[PDB]
């Protein structure tokens, strides 16, 4: 199964610096070239910074111009991307993609479509990060998510068993800078005495998992 | 540098319509083009490389085209299964660049809201808080207005909404509605109703 | 009644006798013979491909050498594996600097780029590799070596240490050692106007029939791939 995971999202306020890392697996790592591209939550697609098959040829964008950093290591099959004096707009989803091409180019022609990316993780530019506050609620249920704060963030239900006829709402920006999101499911009238549901919630920067029953 | 801008931005189309985008490059680009999928909330997938080689393994019905200054992309046939964003992007020389995007939305359904009323938990009254629920789900339109009342009283600005978008099985847009309060406020009025523009009802503390 | 060849390639437009000698792409082409042969250029002069350090080696005259040759064709075919060579694995180096008519990429098809997989880092230990006699009947055996050499901290990005490279070869009784250079490298000149830290010195090697080739080489070098096999003599003037 061919995998790109990202890791090392959370928080971090202006002007910091971070490591980012990319995991590869199944196939050559060796052979093809890597890009990074950046994406703010619902909006278009800018990119980062690519880099050849080899460490012998780097390029960056004009927006992280001397700020980030590209490497990788093809022995230890891992990508990583650092990054320097974060500014308030890099604030975005960032996403580890490999290219299609295997041409070991060396020159400044080197780059070409994706063909694979991993899911991102996002990048967030400063107060402390909140745990979230769960609630429950044909008939119909759900649950929500209120009061915290980093917009990383999924619900499962039944430990993942149900994903048909379930709608997973965005997070919603209160006046208080909090996120907040609810996700509910349609069910039959009969389901409330025969299946116990459940809803699974995780937050990863406060290490925060709270799974409640209605 | 390069910069790419697309055309249409918003497309709605009806089902199994022919629906077409173009991409047109800043300065010139020979046949240096790619183009991708992306749903909301999941990673991007690509379609078309290198102006109009399919990629293996996506269905046969897309297809694009291009050359020199002016490049096309294409649907030929619409499955509900189609709906995202779609970019272009080039590699040619420096900095790749993406267009501002297009996204894409369907324009063949009426189905009606089902529509459903949660009271808040005991167990967020316990913090000193509370938070209704005015839910919308499956419905096409998405052009829709949905107010609240507590008692007859217009709640204003103290309401919050989400895009709940709609999911690729010939279904639509939904909604939900969250109202914000306070504990005080809260137990100072007995009905709570959202009206849609049918309303349903219930009462603080009854079953 | 006879005829001459002053271009070693006819159809080879845009190619000077150096371009098509050192096997740039887009200028390999049929390179027939001709008796009477027109020396032309008292400096054979480049344009294209990866910079070369023209002076550090003898390879100016190569193809005033060939000219004095009757019949001229490249090698058919590849001389070693080059990714199976001694030393590690090796990745067939490729260059944008050295376009070709389908893409921007490309490399000389007489000498390889050799590049050691990232799971090279390692205290190293001198190499050899041979280097057949692959050309028919009479048909002399002129095999085309190098090796590359970039900055003090790109060597390092691409190799185990900053530290130069040793190479030497020797066939025909005649043996010649070479050591890379690090930084402050000439004017890039006979290039295609790309910037380039890296510089390529390029030498050759002659091998009468059935003579063995030997290469001794370090990290960094360009081993062949197609080879000149050249017979009988061409009246020169
Ligand atoms: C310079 O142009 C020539 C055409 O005039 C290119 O010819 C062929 O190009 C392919 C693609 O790079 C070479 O690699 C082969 O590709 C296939 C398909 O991916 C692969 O299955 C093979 O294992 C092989 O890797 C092919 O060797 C090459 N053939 C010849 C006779 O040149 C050439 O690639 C261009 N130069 C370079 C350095 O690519």
């Amino acid at each position: 199964e061919v995998q790109l995971v990202e890791s090392g999202g959370g928080l971090v306020q202006p002007g910091r610096s971070l490591r980012l890392s990319c995991a590869a697996s199944g196939f050559t790592f060796d052979d093809y070239p890597m890009h990074w591209v950046r994406q703010v939550p619902g909006k278009g697609l800018e990119w980062v910074s690519s880099i050849n098959w080899n460490g012998g040829s780097t390029d960056h964008a004009d927006s992280v111009k001397g700020r980030f950093t590209i490497s990788r290591d093809n022995a230890r099959n891992s990508l990583y991307l650092e990054m320097n004096s974060l500014k308030s707009e890099d604030t975005a989803l960032y996403y580890c993609a490999k290219d299609l091409r295997a041409s070991s180019s060396m020159d400044y022609y080197y780059y070409s479509g994706m063909d694979v990316w991993g899911q991102g993780t996002m990048v967030t530019v400063g107060a402390s990060t909140k745990g979230p506050s769960v609630f429950p609620l044909t008939a119909a249920l759900g649950c929500l998510v209120k009061d915290y704060f980093p917009e990383p963030v999924t619900v499962s239900w039944n430990s993942g068993a149900l994903t048909s006829g379930v709608h997973t709402f965005p997070a919603v920006l209160q006046s208080s800078g909090l996120y907040s999101l609810s996700s509910v499911v349609t069910v039959p009238s009969s389901s409330l005495g025969t299946q116990t549901y459940i809803c699974n919630v995780n937050h990863k920067p406060s290490n925060t998992k709270v799974d409640k029953r209605v | 540098d390069i910069q790419m801008t697309q055309s249409p931005s918003s497309l709605s189309a009806s089902v199994g319509d022919r629906v077409t985008i173009t991409c047109q490059a800043s300065q010139g680009i020979n046949n240096y083009l790619n183009w991708y999928q992306q749903k909301p909330g999941k990673a991007p997938k690509v379609l078309i490389y290198d102006a109009s080689n399919l990629q293996t393994g996506v269905p046969s019905r897309f297809s694009g085209s291009g050359s020199g200054t002016d490049f096309i992309f294409t649907i030929s046939s619409l499955k509900p299964e189609d709906v995202a964003t779609y970019y272009c992007q080039q590699y040619e020389n420096v900095p790749i660049t993406f267009g501002q995007g297009t996204r894409l939305d369907i324009k063949r359904t009426v189905a009606a809201p089902s529509v459903f009323i949660f009271p808040p938990s005991d167990e967020q009254l316990k913090s000193g808080t509370a938070s209704v629920v005015c839910l919308l789900n499956n419905f096409y339109p998405r052009e829709a207005k949905v107010q609240w009342k507590v008692d007859n009283a217009l709640q204003s600005g103290n309401s919050q909404e989400s895009v709940t978008e709609q999911d690729s099985k010939d279904s639509t847009y939904s909604l939900s509605s969250t109202l914000t309060l306070s504990k005080a406020d809260y137990e100072k009025h007995k009905v709570y109703a959202c009206e849609v523009t049918v309303t349903k009802s219930f009462n603080r503390g009854e079953c | 009644g006879t005829r001459t060849r002053g271009k070693l390639c006819p159809d080879c437009l845009n190619c000077t006798d150096l371009d098509v000698a050192l096997g740039r792409p887009m200028c390999v082409g049929t390179t027939p013979s001709a008796k009477a042969s027109i020396l032309h250029e008292v400096r054979p002069v480049t344009s294209g491909c990866f910079p070369i350090m023209h002076d550090r080696t003898k390879i100016r005259q190569l193809p005033n050498l060939l000219r004095g040759y009757e019949k001229i064709r490249l090698s058919t075919q590849n001389v070693i594996d080059a990714e199976k060579a001694p030393g590690g694995p090796y990745r067939l180096g490729t260059s944008g600097s050295c376009p070709n008519a389908t893409s921007k990429i490309g490399f000389f098809a007489t000498m390889a780029w050799a590049v050691p997989k990232d799971n090279y880092k390692n205290a190293t230990n001198p190499l050899t590799v041979e280097v057949p006699y692959i050309c028919t009947e009479g048909e002399d055996q002129i095999t085309v070596w190098g090796f590359h050499s970039d900055n003090k901290i790109q060597m390092k990005s691409l190799y185990g240490d900053s530290n130069p490279q040793k190479f030497t070869s020797s066939a025909n009784g005649v043996t010649t050692h070479y050591v890379s250079q690090i930084g402050d490298f000439p004017d890039q000149t006979e290039d295609g106007g790309l910037p380039q830290s890296g510089r390529i010195v390029v030498d050759y090697m002659m091998q009468k029939p059935g003579k063995t080739g030997t290469i001794v080489y370090q990290r960094g070098v360009l081993l062949p791939q197609k080879v000149w096999c050249a017979s009988g003599r061409s009246k020169v003037i």
